C-alpha cells in the first residue's frame, strides 16, 4: 500500500519502457501504441497491427506510420511468398528514436565546430536550419527557402550549408536506411548463390567460401555510398560561386555523430596520464582525424554471422588492416596535426609512451591511434570509476582485484590490503547483485552441496557491461517518466499562458516549476554521456 | 447473429424432450410469480400442474430459439411445434 | 439530487491464466509481515498483533473484528499479505518451465540463438488461425530441439552447451561436452585460469576437476530480465500484457493467504490456541530470511549464507508442495433405510411424516394457493400439514412458525410472501443409492406420507437401483425451485425412464415374486370361477 | 445508460406544456382531482411554466410561427423569442444578436408591437 | 451443486479482473468498474489457493442479454 | 479423431480440451496448472465441467437453446408521433443565408 | 428541454403481464428516469415515446422479462440559457443562488463578471445603488455562462467509517452565469 | 522512503549549461507544434 515510491513500473517494462516514453513526449500518444507493440511483438503488417490494438482502425494505423516514416522511426521492409501476395512489413528504428533521445546534443557539437567566424552566424543561420532537419526530417533546399521572403541575403545559407555537408553530418536521404540490416544481408546472400549453375561438390559445399566472400565484397559499396559522395559534392557551375546541388532532399547521418562523440570520452581518458596542453594537442590532433575513421560496429558483423570461428577470428584482423591502411588518417605527421617542432614531438612521444593504447603502432615514426585495441581499457576505465563513485573506493579496489589476477581464492584477498572477514565479505555481497562477482562453487561431493565446498570467484566479463547499460537505459526511462507526470499539474498553467505571448503564488508555481523542469535535462546530458560507451563496441 | 426467416427454417419441425421441460418449467416459474393464466383451471395448485393443462391446450405465450453453431437464431415458435 | 443506478446481468466468458508480477503481489497485498515472527502474545487476551496474522488479515475467531471488513467470522472474504525475499530465489513450480527457456537462451548475449530465417518460419508457422495445445506443443518441441542442436550463437561470439539439472534444485551449465580442438578464443582463457590458480595453490583444486559451473537464481534472475519483449512468443510467453514476463516466474515477493485459508481448528475453547502448519511454514520463513538480511547488514564468516540461502530455497519449495472423492454438501436431504411395498404406484416413493417434516418446500403465494396456504399457516409446524418457516415480501426477517406470532400472521399475507411448507402427497422428489453406476441409479419420484419410519418403494423399480434390501439405505432429494422440479419429472421421473439407454432393453419391470405369481395363474391347469375369478378382478384394481 | 443523439430535436416550451397537459388525462387529473414520486414534477413544471403566462395559444402560436418567417435569423434565437417578448421597446438591447448592426429602431418597434398584439 | 449448496456473492471487476470485498478492487484504487454477480464458495476457495501461490486466474465478464 | 491414436492416460488427456479447472480433476496435480500459467491459455469457458466449478449453466442437455418471449407488438404503436415540432423551424433557417 | 434519444435494456416482472407492452415499458422506465439526474447529459423529466423494441429475452434464474428498448426522453438542459424566469434561493457572503422552482435549486452566480457598481454587506441587507433595488421573493432574470459536470466519484470503504461517525457534494448538473446587460436583472424594471 | 544509502552522485545542482536544456525544450515544443503529432 501507499505506492509513492515508483514500484508499479519495476517488473512490467524494461528496454521499451524507454522507447515509448520518448515518442509519448513528441509524438503524442498513438505512436506509443504502435511502438509499444512493434519492440514487443517483431515483425507484423498494417492489419497485424489493427487486430492487435484494439482501439485503432486503418484509418488510424497508416495515418501514424507515415509521421513514423518521416522520423525514420520505422523499417521497412516489402517481401512476398513463394505463391505470391506481395505486402509490407515493417521494423521499429532504434536510430530514428535516438536521434529523438539526444536532439539537443546534436546541435551542441555542431555548433562549437566551426572556425574563426563565432558568434556571429552560429544563432540563426545553422541553428535554425539543423533543427529543423532533426524535427521534419528529409528536408530539400527550395522548400526551405520559400519560408523566406525577399532573400536578399540568400547565400549566406548556401556558404554553411557547403561547409556542413563537407565533413559529415549533412547526407543523402535514405534510400539505404530503411532498408533492415538482415534483409540486406539476406537478400545479398541468396542472389549471389542461385546464378552459380551445377558443378562439382568439393567437400559438398565451397560456395560457403566463395558466394560469401562476393557477399562482403559488395557489402562494402553498400555502407560507403551513404558517405562523403562526389554526386552531390564537388559541383562546379560556369562562371559562378561552388555550391552543392540543391534539388534532392537530405537529411542527417548517424554514423559520423556517434565517432565525433567518442572523442569526448577520448579527452576523458586523456585528461589521466598527461596534463592540459599535450591533452589540447593530442585534442587537435584527434579532431583533424574524425570523419574518416573506422565506425563503431559495421552492419557486416551486427547480424547474419552464426559465429563461424574462422571468420570472427578474420574479421576482427581485417579490421586491424583496414585501420593501418587508410587514405590519410594514419599520415598524423608533424606537418598535419600543428597547423588545423620538436616539442610537440616529444608531446606525441610522450603518447605514444603513456601506456594506454591510444597513438601506438609506429615503426617509421609516424604515428596512428588504435581504436580497435581501446575499448576494453575505455570501457573498463569508466565502469571502475562509477562503483567508486557509487558505492565505495574500497568496492572498487576489490573489483579491481578479482581482475587483477584471474578467479581468486578465499584467502587471497583478506592477504592483500585489508583485514579479513570485516567489509571484504561484506562488499562482496552488494556486488553478486550488480553482475560483478559471478561466483562458482565446486563441492567434493556426489550432490553439489553448499557446506562442504568451495568458491571461485572470477569476473566474467559482458554480463557487468549489460546489466549496467540496463541500469542506465532505464535511468533515463525514469527520468523522462516523472517529467511528463509534472506536466499534468501545467496543462492549466502552460496552455493558457498564450494568450499574453500578478497573484504571486504563481511564481512559487510557475517560475518554480520551471528550473524542476530544467535540472532534469542538466543531469539527463549527463546520463546520455555516461551510458555512451557501453555502445561503441 | 443472422436471423433466419420464417420460410427457410432448415431444423426439425417436432419438439424435443429437452425442450418440452424447459418452456414447461419457465411457465410453471412465470406462474408462481403471479402471472395470468389463460386457461379454464379447475381449483387446485402447484403451477407446474397447470402449465400441463396449457401445454396440453397450446397456450403458452413463448417462443423457442433454437441456436446453430454460428449464430442462426431460426425463430420457432411454440404452437407451431407438435408432439 | 441523485444519479441513475445501471446495472447488466454479466456472466463469465473465459479465465485468462497468467502469473503475478513483483506490482501485482503488493498492490492486492494490505500489510507486509514487516521482519516480524512472535506474534506479539502481550498479556492481555494473547492477542494477534501487527507482523503477523493480524485483523489486517482476514479473522478465525468469534470476537476481533477485522475492521478493514467490519465483519465477523462469517462475513470477512479474505486479505492477503505480501512477503519480501532477500535473495531473490527460484520457483519449484516452474522448473520445466525455467529449464525450457535457458534451454532456448545464449547465457553471454541473453537472447535467442535461433537464425533469423527459422525464426520467421517459426512465427509464421505460430500464428495460424486454428492452433489447439497439441499443436502449439509440438511446434514449441520443434523449435527447441533445433535451438538445442545449435552450438554457436548469433549475435555474440561465445560458445554454448546443454544445460540441464545437477545429477537439490540445482542449474547446471555444460558449455564443453567434447574434446575439439576449433581455434575459440574462450577456452585457451579458461585452461590458462585453471593452471593459473593450480600453480597459485595445489592445495583447493587438486582433488577433482570438472564438476561444472554454478547457476545462481540471482545471476539467471538478470538474464531473465536481459532478453527481449519480442522473444517470449518463441518462449511461450505472450508478453504484449505487462502482467507476466519471463522474469516474473522467480520469487521475488511471496503472497501470504488470508486466516480465512488458514483457519484455527476447533481443537480449542482453550487459551494458547493452535493455529494450522502453513503459517508456521511462513514464520520459518520469515527467520531464514531475517537472518539473511542481518548477514547482509554486516558480513559474516563462511558459507552459511549460501547454505542458509538454499535451505530457504527448500523451504520455500516446501511449502506449496506435499483424490477425486465425493465433495459438496448439499442442503434438504434424507438417508433412511428401504423397504418392500407393492402397493405403491412405480412413480412413487412413500415417505414417513417424521422427514416430511424437516424438510421444506419454498412456495410463493399467489392467486391460485391463498386459500390453502392460510390454512396451512394455521396449522402449524408440528400438525403435519402445515408450514415450518416464512419469508416476508420486503424481507423482515425469516420468521419461524414457533415462537409467537399466531393465526393474525396468516391473515395479511402479502402476494410476494415465500413460505416453507411441509413436504406433502404429490411433490416431486428425487432418490438415489450411493453406490451411483450408470444413470438409472437416480431417479425422481412422487410423495407420499405415511407411518413408520423407513423409505419404503415398489419392488418393479428396484432392479434399476441395484437394490436386494438387507438393510440398505438410501439418499433423497428435494429441489428447491420451480424449475429443477419441473426437469426431474418429465426428462428424469420414472415413467420417462422404462429403458435402459445401454441396450434399449427394459431394466425396470417386474420381479422376482411377480413372476412366479404370474406363472401359477397362466399355468394350463387353472381353472376358475366367479367365487374366484371375481375376487382376482378385484384384487388387481 | 448508452446515448445515442445528444442534440437531437431541439423542442419549444409550449409542446412540453400541451404535452404534460395531455399526459395528465391518461390517468386521474391533477386539477379536478385535487379536492407515485413521478406527479411531483408533472404538476411543478405545469405550475411553474404558466407562470408568464398570467395577466387558444395552439393555433396562436401556429400563427406567430408562420407570422416569424418575415426576417431571417439564426437557429436558436427565434426559439428563445418565442418563448420571451412581454414587448416593450427596450427587449431587443438584451435579447437579439448584435444589438446595434442590421436593425433599424423602427422595424424592431413594428416587429414587437406585433408581439405585443399577439400576447 | 450451486444455489442450495454453496450459493455465494462475490464481486469481481471488469479491467484487471480479480476480486474484492463488495465496495472496493484493492488492485485497481479507483473502483467503479464493481460487478456484484453470484459465485459457488468452492471456486472462491479454488481462486484464493491459485492465487496464493503464484497464478492470476482473471475473470472476464460479458453481458447475457445483446440482441 | 485429432490424426492420431491417443488414449485416456496421464499424458492422454491434453487431447483438445484446454480446461484447466477440468484437467486439476485428475491425480498428479501441481503440473497442469502451472504451464497454463506459463505458457497463458486463453480458456474460454464453454464445457460442462468449467461451467459447474463456476456455476454457468451447461451447453448440452436442457441449456442448448433459450426461450424468449414474444412482446406482440406492432410497428403502428412505433412510430414517431410530431405535430408542428420542425415544420418550421427548419424553415426560417434557409431565406437567403 | 432537449429530447435526447437513448437505449438501454428494462425488466418486465410476470405480474405485470396482464397490461399490454408499451404501457408497461413506459412504466419501467419512469422508476428509473425520474429526478435521477444523468450523467453528463442533464435532467431527464418523462418519457415521449419508443420505438424498435426487441423480442424480449428472458434467463433461467429471473424469469422475468428483459426487453432492449430506445426511447426519447424529454431532458432539461439549456446549452445557452438566453433568459430565466426563476427567483431566489438564499443569500451569503458570496453570490447571489437562485431557484427554477418546481424542479431544482443549483444555479449559482459569483460575482466575478457582474455589475461593477454592485457591493454586498455583512448585515445581511443587501441594497445597491449604481435606482431601486433587487432583493428576495422576486423573479431574477439573468444568462447562463458557465457549465461544468462534476461526477459521482466512489469513495473507500475503510474511509466509509471515518463519514459515520462525526457526518456536502452538489450535484452533476451545475449551471453558472453572469449579469452585464443593462436593463437585465428584474422583470419590472421594464414596462 | 526505504532507501536511504550512501550517496548516488553525479548529481548536483550547478548546471552551468541552461541554454542546453532550452534548446532540449524548443525542440519539444516545435515537435509538439508539428504538422503531424498524432495526439490522443
Ligand atoms: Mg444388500
Ligand atoms: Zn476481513
Ligand atoms: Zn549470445
Ligand atoms: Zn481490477
Amino acid at each position: 500500500v501507499m505506492t509513492i515510491s515508483s514500484l508499479e513500473q519495476r517488473t512490467l517494462n524494461p528496454d521499451l519502457f524507454l522507447y515509448k516514453e520518448l515518442v509519448k513526449a513528441h509524438l503524442g500518444e498513438r505512436a506509443a501504441s504502435v511502438i509499444g507493440m512493434l519492440v514487443a511483438l517483431g515483425r507484423l503488417s498494417v492489419r497485424e497491427l489493427v487486430e492487435k490494438i484494439d482501439g485503432m482502425d486503418v484509418d488510424s494505423v497508416k495515418t501514424t506510420l507515415v509521421s513514423l516514416t518521416q522520423l525514420r522511426c520505422v523499417k521497412y521492409l516489402q517481401e512476398t511468398a513463394i505463391s505470391g501476395k506481395k505486402t509490407t512489413y515493417y521494423y521499429y528504428n532504434e536510430e530514428g528514436i535516438h536521434i529523438l533521445l539526444y536532439s539537443g546534443l546534436i546541435i551542441d557539437e555542431i555548433i562549437t565546430q566551426m572556425r574563426v567566424n563565432d558568434e556571429e552566424e552560429h544563432k540563426q543561420l545553422v541553428a535554425e536550419i539543423v533543427q529543423n532537419v532533426i524535427s521534419l526530417g528529409s528536408l530539400t533546399v527550395e522548400d526551405y527557402l520559400s519560408s523566406v521572403t525577399s532573400d536578399s541575403m540568400k547565400y549566406t545559407i548556401s556558404s554553411l550549408f557547403v561547409q556542413l555537408c563537407e565533413m559529415g553530418y549533412l547526407i543523402q536521404i535514405s534510400k539505404l536506411h530503411y532498408t533492415p540490416i538482415e534483409d540486406l544481408w539476406q537478400f545479398l546472400y541468396e542472389k549471389h548463390y542461385k546464378n552459380i549453375p551445377r558443378n562439382s561438390p568439393l567437400s559438398d559445399l565451397k560456395k560457403r567460401s566463395q558466394a560469401k566472400m562476393n557477399a562482403k565484397t559488395d557489402f562494402a559499396k553498400i555502407i560507403n555510398k551513404p558517405n562523403e559522395l562526389s554526386q552531390i559534392l564537388t559541383v562546379d557551375p560556369k562562371t559562378s560561386l561552388r555550391i552543392v546541388k540543391p534539388t534532392v532532399s537530405l537529411t542527417i547521418n548517424l554514423d559520423r555523430f556517434m565517432k565525433g562523440r567518442r572523442s569526448k570520452q577520448l579527452i576523458n581518458l586523456a585528461k589521466t596520464r598527461v596534463g592540459s596542453v599535450t591533452a589540447q594537442v593530442y585534442k587537435i590532433a584527434l579532431r583533424l582525424t574524425e570523419q574518416k575513421s573506422p565506425k563503431i560496429r559495421d552492419p557486416l558483423t551486427q547480424t547474419g554471422l552464426l559465429q563461424d570461428l574462422e571468420e570472427a577470428k578474420s574479421f576482427q584482423d581485417e579490421a586491424e588492416l583496414v585501420e593501418e591502411k587508410t587514405p590519410g588518417l594514419t599520415f598524423n605527421a608533424i606537418d598535419l596535426a600543428r597547423h588545423l617542432a620538436s616539442l610537440i614531438n616529444s608531446h606525441l612521444k610522450i603518447l605514444a609512451s603513456s601506456n594506454f593504447p591510444f597513438l601506438n603502432e609506429t615503426k617509421p615514426g609516424v604515428y596512428y591511434v588504435p581504436y580497435s585495441k581501446l575499448m576494453p581499457v575505455l570501457k573498463s576505465s569508466v565502469y571502475e570509476y562509477v562503483i567508486a563513485s557509487t558505492l565505495g573506493p574500497s568496492a572498487m579496489r576489490l573489483s579491481r582485484c578479482i581482475r587483477d589476477n584471474k578467479l581468486v581464492s578465499e584467502k587471497i584477498i583478506n592477504s592483500t590490503a585489508l583485514m579479513k572477514e570485516k567489509d571484504i565479505r561484506s562488499t562482496l555481497a552488494s556486488l553478486i547483485r550488480y553482475n560483478s562477482v559471478e561466483i562458482q562453487e565446486v563441492p567434493r561431493t556426489a550432490d553439489r552441496s553448499a557446506s562442504r565446498a568451495v568458491f571461485l570467484f572470477r569476473c566474467k566479463e559482458t554480463h557487468s557491461y549489460n546489466f549496467m547499460r540496463q541500469n542506465l537505459e532505464w535511468n533515463m526511462a525514469n527520468l523522462l517518466f516523472k517529467k511528463e507526470k509534472l506536466k499534468q499539474e501545467n496543462s492549466t498553467l502552460l496552455k493558457k499562458a498564450n494568450r499574453d505571448d500578478l497573484l504571486p503564488s504563481e511564481l512559487n508555481q510557475l517560475k518554480m516549476v520551471n528550473e524542476r523542469e530544467l535540472n532534469v535535462f542538466a543531469r539527463l546530458s549527463r546520463l546520455l554521456s555516461l551510458w555512451e560507451v557501453f555502445q561503441m563496441a | 447473429e443472422k436471423a433466419i426467416p420464417k420460410d427457410q427454417r432448415a431444423t426439425t419441425p417436432y419438439m424435443t424432450k429437452y425442450e418440452r421441460a424447459r418452456i414447461l418449467g419457465t411457465r410453471a416459474l412465470q406462474i408462481s410469480m403471479n402471472a395470468p393464466v389463460f386457461v379454464d383451471l379447475e381449483g387446485e395448485t402447484d403451477p407446474l400442474r397447470i402449465a400441463m393443462k396449457e401445454l396440453a391446450e397450446k397456450k403458452i405465450p413463448l417462443v423457442i430459439r433454437r441456436y446453430l453453431p454460428d449464430g442462426s437464431f431460426e425463430d420457432w415458435s411454440v404452437e407451431e411445434l407438435i408432439v | 439530487k441523485e444519479v441513475v443506478v445501471s446495472e447488466t446481468p454479466k456472466r463469465i466468458k473465459g479465465l485468462e491464466f497468467s502469473a503475478l508480477s513483483a506490482a501485482d503481489i503488493v498492490a492486492q497485498s494490505e500489510v507486509e509481515v514487516s521482519t516480524r515472527d512472535l506474534f506479539d502474545l502481550e498479556k492481555d487476551r494473547a492477542p494477534k498483533a501487527n507482523g503477523a496474522l493480524d485483523p489486517k488479515m482476514g479473522v478465525s475467531s468469534s470476537s476481533l473484528e477485522c475492521a478493514t471488513c467490519h465483519g465477523n467470522l462469517a462475513s470477512c472474504h479474505g486479505h492477503f499479505g505480501h512477503l519480501k525475499l532477500a535473495l531473490p530465489v527460484f520457483h519449484i513450480g516452474y522448473f520445466k518451465a525455467t529449464i525450457q527457456i535457458l534451454q532456448g537462451i545464449c547465457k553471454n548475449c541473453s537472447a535467442i540463438l535461433l537464425s533469423e530465417t527459422d525464426k520467421r518460419q517459426f512465427l509464421h508457422e505460430l500464428r495460424r488461425p486454428g492452433v489447439d495445445n497439441l499443436r502449439r506443443m509440438g511446434i514449441l518441441k520443434k523449435i527447441l530441439d533445433q535451438c538445442k542442436k545449435q552450438r554457436r550463437c548469433l549475435h555474440c561470439g561465445a560458445l554454448n552447451g546443454v544445460v540441464k539439472k545437477a545429477a537439490a534444485l540445482k542449474i547446471i551449465h555444460d558449455t564443453f561436452r567434447w574434446v575439439g580442438k576449433k581455434s575459440a578464443p574462450e577456452k585457451d582463457i579458461w585452461v590458462g585460469e585453471w593452471k593459473e590458480v593450480l600453480a597459485h595453490n595445489p592445495e583447493l583444486e587438486r582433488y577433482v576437476k570438472r564438476c561444472m559451473d554454478d547457476l545462481n537464481p540471482l545471476k539467471t534472475l538478470n538474464l531473465f530480465k536481459q532478453i527481449k519483449s519480442a522473444d517470449c512468443e518463441l518462449l511461450g510467453i505472450d508478453a504484449t500484457v505487462p502482467s507476466g514476463r519471463p522474469e516474473t516466474y522467480i520469487w521475488r515477493y511471496l503472497p501470504a493467504p488470508p486466516v480465512c485459508i488458514r483457519p484455527s481448528v476447533m481443537m480449542q475453547d482453550s487459551p494458547a490456541s493452535n493455529e494450522d502448519d502453513l503459517t508456521v511454514k511462513l514464520t520459518e520463513i520469515v527467520w531464514t530470511s531475517s537472518l539473511i538480511k542481518a548477514g547482509l547488514d554486516k558480513g559474516i564468516s563462511i558459507n552459511n549464507m549460501m547454505e542458509h540461502w538454499d535451505y530457504l530455497q527448500l523451504t520455500v519449495a516446501m511449502y506449496i508442495n506435499s483424490g477425486n472423492l465425493s465433495g459438496k454438501r448439499v442442503d434438504f436431504s434424507g438417508r433412511t433405510v428401504i423397504s418392500p411395498d407393492p402397493n405403491l404406484s412405480i412413480d412413487e416413493v412413500a415417505v414417513p411424516d417424521r422427514v416430511a417434516k424437516v424438510l421444506t418446500y419454498p412456495e410463493k403465494v399467489t392467486r391460485y394457493n391463498r386459500h390453502k396456504l392460510q390454512e396451512l399457516i394455521v396449522n402449524g409446524p408440528n400438525v403435519h400439514p402445515g408450514a415450518n418457516y416464512l419469508l416476508k415480501r420486503n424481507e423482515d426477517a425469516r420468521r419461524n412458525l414457533r415462537y409467537g406470532d399466531r393465526m393474525k400472521l396468516a391473515k395479511n399475507l402479502q402476494i410476494g410472501d415465500v413460505v416453507e411448507r411441509h413436504l406433502e402427497d404429490g411433490d416431486v422428489v428425487l432418490f438415489n443409492r450411493q453406490p451411483s453406476l450408470h444413470r438409472l441409479s437416480i431417479l425422481s419420484h412422487y410423495a407420499k406420507i405415511r407411518p413408520w419410519r423407513t423409505f419404503r418403494l415398489n419392488e418393479c423399480v428396484c432392479t434399476p437401483y441395484n437394490a436386494d434390501f438387507d438393510g440398505d439405505e438410501m439418499n433423497l432429494h428435494v429441489p428447491q425451485t420451480e424449475e429443477a422440479r419441473a426437469e426431474a419429472i418429465n426428462l428424469m421421473g420414472v415413467k420417462n425412464n422404462l429403458l435402459t439407454p445401454k441396450s434399449g432393453e427394459p431394466i425396470i419391470a417386474a420381479t422376482q415374486d411377480f413372476i412366479t405369481g404370474s406363472y401359477l395363474i397362466s399355468h394350463k391347469d387353472s381353472f376358475y370361477d366367479r367365487a374366484t375369478l371375481t375376487q382376482l378382478l378385484s384384487m388387481m384394481s | 445508460m448508452k446515448v445515442l443523439e445528444e442534440r437531437n430535436a431541439f423542442l419549444s416550451d409550449y409542446e412540453v406544456l400541451k404535452f404534460l397537459t395531455d399526459l395528465e388525462k391518461k390517468h386521474l387529473w391533477d386539477q379536478k382531482s385535487l379536492a407515485p414520486e413521478l406527479q411531483g414534477i408533472t404538476r411543478n413544471v405545469v405550475n411553474y411554466l404558466s407562470i408568464n403566462k398570467n395577466f387558444m395559444s395552439d393555433e396562436s402560436f401556429a400563427e406567430l410561427m408562420t407570422k416569424l418567417n418575415s426576417f431571417k435569423l439564426f437557429k436558436a434565437e427565434k426559439l428563445q423569442i418565442v418563448n420571451q417578448l412581454p414587448a416593450n421597446m427596450v427587449h431587443l438591447y438584451s435579447i437579439v444578436e448584435e444589438c446595434d448592426a442590421r436593425f433599424d429602431e423602427k422595424t424592431i418597434e413594428e416587429m414587437l408591437e406585433i408581439i405585443s398584439g399577439y400576447a | 451443486l450451486m444455489i442450495s449448496s454453496d450459493a455465494f456473492e462475490v464481486d469481481v471487476c471488469d479491467k484487471c479482473g480479480l476480486m474484492g470485498y463488495s465496495g472496493w478492487c484493492t488492485t485497481c484504487k479507483s473502483a467503479e468498474n464493481i460487478i456484484k454477480m453470484t459465485i459457488p464458495y468452492a471456486a472462491k476457495l479454488l481462486f484464493q489457493e491459485l492465487l496464493s501461490m503464484n497464478i492470476a486466474p482473471r475473470l472476464r465478464l460479458e453481458d447475457i442479454f445483446q440482441q | 479423431y485429432k490424426g492420431e491414436v491417443l488414449g485416456i492416460t496421464r499424458f492422454g488427456l491434453s487431447k483438445m480440451r484446454d480446461s484447466v479447472l477440468q484437467l486439476a480433476s485428475f491425480e498428479k496435480t501441481t503440473d497442469h496448472l502451472f504451464d497454463a500459467a506459463f505458457y497463458m491459455k486463453k480458456d474460454a469457458v464453454e464445457g460442462v465441467s468449467e461451467c459447474i466449478i463456476l456455476g454457468q449453466t451447461m451447453s448440452i442437455g436442457t441449456g442448448s437453446f433459450k426461450v424468449v418471449k414474444g412482446t406482440n407488438i406492432s410497428e403502428k404503436d412505433l412510430v414517431p408521433k410530431r405535430c408542428l415540432f420542425e415544420s418550421l423551424s427548419n424553415e426560417a433557417a434557409l431565406k437567403a443565408n | 428541454f432537449i429530447l435526447s434519444k437513448i437505449a438501454d435494456l428494462v425488466r418486465i416482472p410476470p405480474d405485470q403481464f396482464h397490461r399490454d407492452t408499451i404501457s408497461a415499458i413506459t412504466h419501467q422506465l419512469n422508476n428509473k428516469f425520474a429526478n435521477k439526474i444523468i450523467p453528463n447529459v442533464g435532467l431527464c423529466i418523462t418519457i415521449y415515446d419508443l420505438l424498435t423494441v426487441e423480442e424480449g429475452q428472458l434467463k433461467p434464474g429471473d424469469g422475468s422479462s428483459y426487453i432492449n428498448v430506445t426511447f426519447r426522453a424529454v431532458v432539461f438542459k439549456p446549452f445557452l440559457g438566453e433568459i430565466v424566469t426563476g427567483w431566489i434561493s438564499k443569500c451569503t457572503a458570496e453570490g447571489i443562488k437562485v431557484s427554477l422552482l418546481g424542479i431544482f435549486d443549483d444555479i449559482f452566480i459569483p460575482q466575478n463578471m457582474l455589475f461593477e457598481g454592485c457591493y454586498y454587506t455583512p448585515e445581511e441587507s443587501a441594497w445597491i445603488w449604481p435606482k431601486l433595488y433587487f432583493d428576495v421573493n422576486e423573479k431574477i432574470r439573468f444568462r447562463i455562462e458557465r457549465e461544468v459536470f462534476v461526477d459521482v466519484k466512489p469513495k473507500s470503504p475503510k474511509e466509509r467509517e471515518l463519514e459515520e461517525r462525526a457526518q456536502e457534494k452538489p450535484p452533476a448538473y451545475a449551471l453558472l452565469g453572469s449579469c452585464q446587460t443593462d436593463g437585465m436583472g428584474l422583470v419590472s424594471w421594464w414596462e | 522512503e526505504f532507501p536511504s544509502i550512501p550517496l548516488p552522485i553525479n548529481g548536483p545542482i550547478t548546471n552551468k549549461e541552461r541554454s542546453l536544456a532550452v534548446k532540449y525544450i524548443n525542440f519539444g515544443k516545435t515537435v509538439k507544434d508539428g504538422p503531424f503529432y498524432t495526439g490522443s
